[PDB]
């Protein structure tokens, strides 16, 4: 996910009129899946 | 025996006008199951999937 | 249609007749009894909702609020109500009272609009006709016979007065609307082509046009007195006046009262005074645009086998003189078997008019017999035979005109064709033989253009 | 040709209307009747063959203002579709004859209701849920007779003026699903009090939860927006868009449910922290509470 999310970041910089209506639809559900993986990155307990 | 019941909420995906907003159930929206041109839908309170 | 399209719809005939009136008469028309009629006769919701908008607003509003009230998906229906806005002739577009193109309604009509909806006063409960506080206390079925007699006399004038000898001037009245035709070799008038359809639906909507027929002269007759008098029978029954109309009347009010009583919408007592009571047929005038009734079993039933169309028989005294007026059928020995050798009798009536849609309407819609019991279409294959009889009268043409022959060039004859076409005197042209038919009405004008070119 | 019907639910609360006049208000209980005087006349102006039905909402019952329940408008109906035994007033409907008699029944019926309000039983508030239970039984009785030829296109108008009481809010939701089968529309006209149950009647059936600001500006939001014709309401757009959203949470619990579970197998939606039963007499296996309690 660290390298996949970087691909559209270097592509939407050439069309600012279209990139506005393309960041307010997928970010709401993507933050939930990323939050579940960010906790286990620093989790040091098996229970 | 059953656990975890989904309690979604009804939204309109707009503020004042429907055509002024990107409507609901479009292309870039995560709801790619039934695409088209609607006016509103539900979303999971634990995942925010419209 | 030959003069009945404006009768089926009431809100369209009122807007067309209002456009050709005097400015002083329209001022008195904008009254409180007329506010409940310009909206009730309508049907679309857009034309009826704008009446409430001009009542609360005290200042003229611009067109910006109208183009925005349709939001975004409603301007298509706005163009349909645009032509109706000029029909009633009550709004007015100013210059810029507070924005751009301010729309305002006539304040004379706005004052009387609140009297019959919100506000009130006193003169509304003092004048007769529009009110007349009086109850009914007379035998109702006894007065229903007089309502049928008023319409039966009109049928005698359409045939030729077989047994009537009344002095009612109803033959010339119906001739102005294209219903009755004067006989050329004789003197009793007959009937036109559009008059046959009136004797089929039997709707009280035609009687509304007869009341406004005398007003079309525009000489010494006002509409404010006719509109306030026509509202009496529009309130169904239990709407009288006892003797209040006797004290408050004049010579003009008595003239319109005698003509309305002979139509079949109101009954008047002896000596043309005392108490008056509206008939039963006036209820269907305010209910819808048409109506049915008059039978409980429908003994009539036609035949859908052969092609001569055996019409129904044995009913009452209404269908006896009705079928003979259509095309004069035949009858045999038993209970008047009508229409049994229809081959030459129908062609006798079609020679004086293209009465093709009235025979089909009488054959299909006579008492609703086949469409209720059977299932397939009522007419078999006669739909093509009826059209053949109408084309037989198109084989010839009796018209006069002059013909111009012997020209010189071909490009010169094309210029002359535009002279008779613009004036409206051209009938048929021929560019291959250089021939043009000109009516004698404009013969003195076509000869002048040829001598100059 | 065509008939219509409008059921107005007036929240006649002597407690709320009795205290509004103290705050220097010009739209009190005496002026609330004028709203029916205008809406009842504008409805008949578009079509003289319509019918009027006004239902009140008192703190003890839902009295029928028009027609009343007394010996005048109870057994015999004064509807315009009954020419016999009713024609001194039901004959000149085209002005102020039958329209005045329609408002006179409301004034005559409210006489017995205003005098029967000794408020000696402390406070009971207005049973607002019982008002809609009487409107469905009235529109179904007339529909069975008018189903032939005619169709009678009607609506449901609700005017909210106060809160609820100790009544079970489940009864207020039974009239919502019972009205969807007949394909009818339910409205809502709040004045000061706000509730989340009345807004549900406008989202399920497709109504409109309108919020009235000041009181004297009431004739504008009940004629164009709350039009019984409901023919151009899809492209009308006059009230502001709905911003807030109130639904339903737990039944017999003091928490906002969003992922919680019921007690066991019944319908009382509670929470997820329940290894055994709660307020019933059932049981529940211990094959899931050991899993949910961990994480
Ligand atoms: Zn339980």
């Amino acid at each position: 996910f660290q390298v996949t999310k970087l691909c559209p970041f270097q592509e939407k910089i050439r069309r600012q009129y279209l990139s506005t209506n393309l960041v307010s639809h997928i970010e709401e559900m993507l933050q939930t899946a990323y939050n579940k993986l960010h906790t286990w990155q620093s989790r040091r307990l098996m229970k | 025996s059953l656990i975890r019941m989904g309690f979604p909420q009804h939204t309109i995906a707009s503020l004042s006008d429907q055509d002024a907003k990107p409507s609901f159930s479009m292309a870039h929206l995560d709801g790619n199951t039934e695409p088209g041109l609607t006016l509103g839908g539900y979303f999971c309170p634990q995942c925010r999937a419209k | 249609s030959r003069g009945l399209n404006r009768v089926h719809l009431q809100c369209r005939n009122l807007q067309e007749f209002l456009g050709g009136l005097s400015p002083g008469v329209l001022d008195r028309l904008y009254g409180h009894p007329a506010t409940c009629l310009a909206v009730f006769r309508e049907l679309p919701s857009l034309a009826k909702n704008w009446v409430m908008r001009m009542l609360f607003l005290e200042q003229p509003l611009p067109q910006a609020a109208v183009a925005l009230w349709v939001k975004k998906e409603f301007s298509k229906a706005q163009e349909e109500s645009t032509g109706l806005l000029s029909g009633l002739r009550i709004w007015h577009t100013q210059l810029l009272p507070g924005g751009l193109q301010g729309l305002i309604l006539n304040p004379i009509f706005r004052q009387n609009l609140r009297i019959a909806l919100l506000g009130g006063g006193k003169a509304w409960s003092d004048d007769t006709s529009q009110l007349g506080p009086d109850k009914h206390a007379r035998d109702v079925p006894s007065l229903d016979k007089y309502a049928e007699e008023r319409w039966e006399v009109v049928l005698h004038f359409m045939v030729g007065s077989p047994s009537a000898a009344v002095s009612q001037d109803l033959a010339q009245l119906l001739s102005q609307a294209g219903l009755m035709k004067s006989t050329e070799p004789g003197e009793p008038p007959c009937i036109t082509s559009a008059g046959f359809q009136f004797l089929l639906l039997d709707t009280p909507a035609q009687l509304w046009y007869f009341m406004l027929q005398y007003l079309q002269t525009a000489q010494s007759r006002g509409m404010d007195l006719v509109e306030i008098l026509s509202f009496l029978f529009q309130l169904s029954f239990s709407t009288l006046g006892k003797d209040y109309s006797v004290e408050g009347m004049s010579d003009s009010l008595l003239n319109f009262l005698q003509h309305l009583r002979e139509f079949g919408l109101v009954f008047q007592r002896k000596r043309k005074s005392r108490r008056y009571y509206p008939t039963r047929l006036a209820i269907n005038l305010s209910s819808g645009v048409s109506g049915a009734g008059g039978t409980v079993h429908q003994p009539g039933f036609i035949v859908v086998e052969t092609n001569y169309r055996l019409y129904a028989y044995t009913e009452s005294e209404l269908q006896i003189a009705l079928i003979a007026l259509f095309s004069e059928m035949l009858y045999r020995f038993p209970n008047m078997v009508v229409a049994q050798v229809t081959r030459e009798s129908v062609q006798q009536a079609i020679a004086s008019g293209i009465t093709a849609q009235q025979i089909i309407h009488f054959l299909r819609t006579r008492a609703h017999p086949v469409m209720l019991k059977q299932t397939p279409v009522l007419p078999p294959t006669i739909t093509d035979q009826i059209r053949l009889w109408e084309l037989e009268r198109d084989r010839l043409r009796f018209t006069e005109g002059v013909l111009y022959n012997q020209f010189l060039s071909q490009v010169d004859f094309e210029l002359l064709l535009a002279h008779a076409r613009e004036l409206g005197v051209l009938v048929f042209e021929n560019s291959a033989k250089r021939l043009m038919v000109v009516t004698p009405a404009g013969h003195s004008d076509v000869k002048r253009f040829w001598k100059r070119q | 040709d065509e008939l219509n019907l409008l059921v107005i639910v007036v929240d006649a609360n002597p407690i709320w209307w009795g205290k509004q006049a103290l705050k220097e208000s010009q739209f009190t209980l005496s002026k609330c009747i004028d709203a029916v005087m205008v809406l009842g006349n504008s409805h008949l102006f578009m079509n003289r063959s319509n019918k009027l039905a006004v239902i009140a909402s008192h703190i003890q019952e839902s009295r029928f203002l028009y027609p009343g329940k007394n010996g005048r408008l109870g057994d015999f109906f004064g509807d315009p579709g009954n020419p016999p035994e009713f024609n001194p007033s039901g004959s000149k409907d085209g002005k102020y004859e039958l329209l005045t008699s329609a408002n006179e029944v409301i004034v005559e019926e409210i006489k017995d209701l205003m005098t029967k309000s000794d408020i000696k039983g402390q406070h009971t508030e207005t049973l607002l849920a019982g008002s809609l239970a009487k409107a469905l039984c009235y529109i179904h009785r007339m529909n069975k007779e008018v189903k032939d030829n005619q169709e009678m296109k009607s609506r449901i108008l609700v005017i909210k003026a106060a809160e609820d009481s100790a009544l079970q809010y489940m009864n207020f939701m039974n009239v919502i699903f019972a009205a969807q089968k007949q394909n009818i529309l339910i409205d809502a006209c709040v004045l000061d009090s706000d509730s989340g149950l009345l807004q549900q009647a406008c989202d399920i059936t497709g109504g409109l939860y309108l919020k009235v600001p000041q009181m004297p500006s009431l004739l504008q939001y009940l004629l164009w927006v709350f039009l019984p014709d409901q023919d151009q309401r899809s492209q009308l757009i006059l009230p502001p868009p709905v911003h807030v959203d109130y639904r339903a949470a737990c039944f017999c619990h003091r928490n906002l449910i969003e992922i919680g579970y019921v007690c066991s197998v019944c319908l009382s939606i509670f929470c997820n922290f329940s290894p055994i039963c709660t307020t019933c007499e059932t049981a529940f296996k211990i094959s899931l509470p050991p899993v949910l309690k961990a994480k």
